[PDB]
């Protein structure tokens, strides 16, 4: 089983969005969730240290997440971080980029707590949670 | 004879016919009550017994204790069965 | 445009017994309900047309039953949820629009041409757009009542609009057994779900009326064929068995039952006719003309 | 015997019929009170004894002291069973 | 009502019967497995409902989510009646 | 034999059941145009065949040109005869 | 009111039975630990209540912090009371 | 093994107890629609198995196919015996 | 038996025809049903692949079906797709011509149910489906 106490950063331009998604990952048994509202505010979250999970939105003001995802992978200290898209849109150019920048998932919105949840077990049992 | 046992397992009706008579049903209409309708058969003469609507005994009428009662008599073979056919 | 399997093809008899799972389940088939929706439907179908000026096709799905934990874990996120009341039942029921039939709405309610369908952003839907919804809601909640006339007379009654499942609390425990009927709406190129949930204890009550399929009765020509029906079932016959007692005993004694053996048994003063098991009246014993005769005292009302 | 003695510590309950007749509800709705009904039962046979409904065995009315009683006569047998059955 | 509540407070056993044929004995003992048996009664024709033995109703075979039904039709009727006696 | 042609020179009246149910007579006036009753057979059971309201054997349907058939399967053995009286 | 006061005054003892089933004592004989019975009740049918052996109403299970609960439904009724009764 | 037989043909009835509890009547009438019944056995524990309301087995629940069971899991021994009628 | 789960693309220039043959495909048990409006948009979502079944109108606005079945035939990817004309006029030389083009089967407007189940059991039988 993974780590309750996994610390997750949800990054995503809309409150509503992080909130939703901080209460879904509550129903599943992680209450260490911080909320970002862009890029560069996740990046500077990071830099803080201690984050074990990232769920990044695709389109965001002043960096998106194909960016965030390319500078986490930069950073040393935190290249084998996990990191979850979640878009609006699944064109196949951004998934291909993604997976080429080392995404560990894709979500497409609209979605289900049941499709989030099986995201999050592959991406545990991919990583030997 | 096990068939047999097997088929005789089964409830059958008996019904016996004081008589057969042929009448219009005009003079049906002129019946009331009280009134009066004569039969073929001769008073006296044994009654057909059926089974289920088919003739296969005559019999005569009797008492016992406080009930009706047939008295077997005889029975048919294709002889009588071609006599009441013919009859 | 990837479906979530091909990102992810690409990227790449005797069961124990639960207290917590309230097995008050109704196996039987709610024909009455799917009569209901399928009316439901075609109404609905007639308002979209009368509102949009489009023809919608809306299809009416199997009514699933399930608990309502697993419901609110299929219900994709964000989501347009309207509580609703069915007096004169208790209890709140739910209609569910997806952001898909939200947004195919505003397209064609203000003239958008549907060759660019728009992606759910996770955003709150805005004032117009909560006016659009509580449009399609008020000629939904009008013609599901007008579709449950026919079978029971209920009015539909909007409370409040809310975003998330949690905040709905429709049910007093998650496992609680709810009834969901799915439905798919297809307007042109582009296509909608919307979903009815309704607690089974909201319709419990009324679960002898949702099981046949009923319809086309009369009043007069019903009541003749009622009084008809009476008048054959009297000619029918019945087994009356009369009981002299009852012994208590063991099956010891049984066993050692011998001819000549004589139970005391408590003297009736009433014997008790008894059709199939079920007593009808109390009376005396007795004989006439030669033959046990029963003289009835009090019929069992 | 040790299972059938277990078995035997069980209580059960005892029932004699006085008799059984077939008749029609609309016969049943003209009975009221003082209303005659025959059994198919003659006068002076023995009357059926069940056990939880089931018919195991046949007996007599007897008075008891100021109570009645039913005096074993005879069990069944499988003659009896499929006889009864059949009967 | 007060009688109609009386007799409804007992249970009663309905009978539907596919349909009716006679055939003698030695036919009868011809059956093996697999042998066919035709029915008096068109396909598709109602099929007779019975009380305790007592045909009261015609109905029609549907089937139910998994089970059989029958779906009422017409009342016997006093003429229908009296026909399929003479039948 | 002589009493098998005897017997054989009778008319019989076979009769075949859908299906056998129990229900009260509140639900029975429940009951009304269009109404569902459930049988306790399954569906596709070969349905018991009766003569004169004696099951003997057991059978399945079957449409002939146009006309309802009953194909004889089994007979009704007398293990099974007693466990039926007792249900 | 008096009466309901004075009868107040006294404990009495609820039973809850989870179901009910026939079976033969040679079947019980053959029951080991393991074995399974089953029962007449549909899962999930409200469970019977008992007043010192005397069904009065019906309830379903649930569970209570820790602790087995009856959940209150529906009285006996006289009409489902006759038809267990028949049952 | 001769009264064995003897005494297997005949029906009996099984009952199957959840649980046991004491109250006073002032805190039954205190009952209504949703009110909870607290039972003095522990959650898990194996329910009471009794013929004609006599304790001999104890048994857990199960559901087999759609309907409610009773797995056999021990007798209920005398020392347990005189233990519960002290209780 | 065909594939239940094959995709059709749907070609018309009407949306009420799409609509009648999509209903007509899921009372014959496919429900992977996708709609085009023209030749340039059914080639748009050839592209994207996935297709198993082509169903498509001759004259549409901007391509017509014959030159939608030539596109389709010159592309090795989708040579093997099979199509099927549906027409309002069946004039010899445009049969001939598609036929020469490589059409799977051919219908002629109006037709029934029966006729289309007709068809698509010959094209699966023709194909070994």
């Amino acid at each position: 089983m993974a780590d309750k106490e996994l610390k997750f950063l949800v990054v995503d331009k809309f409150s509503t969005m992080r909130r939703i998604v901080r209460n879904l990952l509550k129903e599943l048994g992680f209450n260490n969730v911080e909320e970002a509202e862009d890029g560069v505010d996740a990046l500077n979250k990071l830099q803080a240290g201690g984050f074990g999970f990232i769920i990044s939105d695709w389109n965001m003001p002043n960096m998106d997440g194909l960016e965030l995802l390319k500078t986490i992978r930069a950073d040393s200290a935190m290249s084998a971080l996990p990191v979850l898209m979640v878009t609006a849109e699944a064109k196949k150019e951004n998934i291909i980029a993604a997976a080429q920048a080392g995404a560990s998932g894709w979500v497409v919105k609209p979605f289900t707590a049941a499709t989030l949840e099986e995201k999050l077990n592959k991406i545990f049992e991919k990583l030997g949670m | 004879m096990q068939d047999i046992d097997l088929i005789m397992d089964i409830p059958v009706k008996l019904t016996v016919e004081l008589g057969r008579t042929r009448m219009t049903i005009k003079e049906l209409l002129r019946l009331t009550q009280g009134s009066v309708v004569a039969l073929d058969g001769l008073a006296g003469e044994p009654l057909d017994i059926l089974i289920n609507g088919y003739l296969i005994a005559q019999g005569e009428v009797v008492v016992v204790a406080d009930k009706y009662g047939v008295r077997i008599t005889d029975i048919i073979t294709p002889s009588e069965r071609m006599r009441r056919l013919s009859r | 445009i990837l479906s979530q399997a091909e990102i992810d093809a690409l990227l790449n008899d005797i069961r124990p017994y639960d207290p917590n799972t309230q097995r008050r389940v109704v196996r039987e088939r709610l024909q009455a309900l799917e009569i209901i929706n399928e009316r439901f439907a075609r109404q609905f179908r007639m308002g979209l047309f009368n509102l949009l000026r489009r023809s919608p096709d809306i299809t009416v799905g199997a009514i699933r039953i399930q608990p309502y934990h697993e419901f609110a874990r299929n219900l994709p996120v964000p989501t347009n949820l309207n509580l609703i009341h069915l007096k004169p039942l208790r209890g709140t029921g739910l209609v569910v629009f997806s952001p898909s039939l939200v947004f195919i709405a505003v397209d064609n309610l203000f003239g958008g041409d549907g060759r660019f369908p728009t992606k759910v952003e996770g955003r709150e839907f805005t004032h117009t757009e909560q006016r659009v919804i509580n449009r399609m809601l008020k000629l939904a909640l009008e013609g599901y009542s007008d579709a449950w006339k026919a079978i029971n007379p209920l009015e539909v009654e909007y409370v409040r609009s809310e975003m998330q499942v949690k905040f709905t609390n429709i049910t007093t425990s998650p496992n609680d057994i709810v009834v969901n009927t799915p439905f798919h709406v297809e307007i042109g190129n582009l296509t909608g779900e919307f979903n009815i949930c309704l607690p089974f204890s909201m319709i419990e009550p009324l679960r002898e009326l949702l099981v046949n399929p009923p319809l086309e009765n009369s009043r007069h020509e019903d009541q003749n064929w009622r009084d008809n029906l009476v008048r054959q079932v009297q000619h029918s016959e019945l087994e009356l068995v009369a009981n002299f007692a009852d012994i208590p005993l063991r099956l010891s004694q049984i066993l050692k039952l011998k001819p000549g053996d004589v139970l005391p048994i408590e003297k009736p003063d009433r014997i008790i006719a008894h059709v199939d098991g079920v007593p009808v009246l109390t009376s005396q014993y007795g004989t006439v003309n030669g033959q046990y005769a029963l003289r009835v005292e009090h019929l069992i009302n």
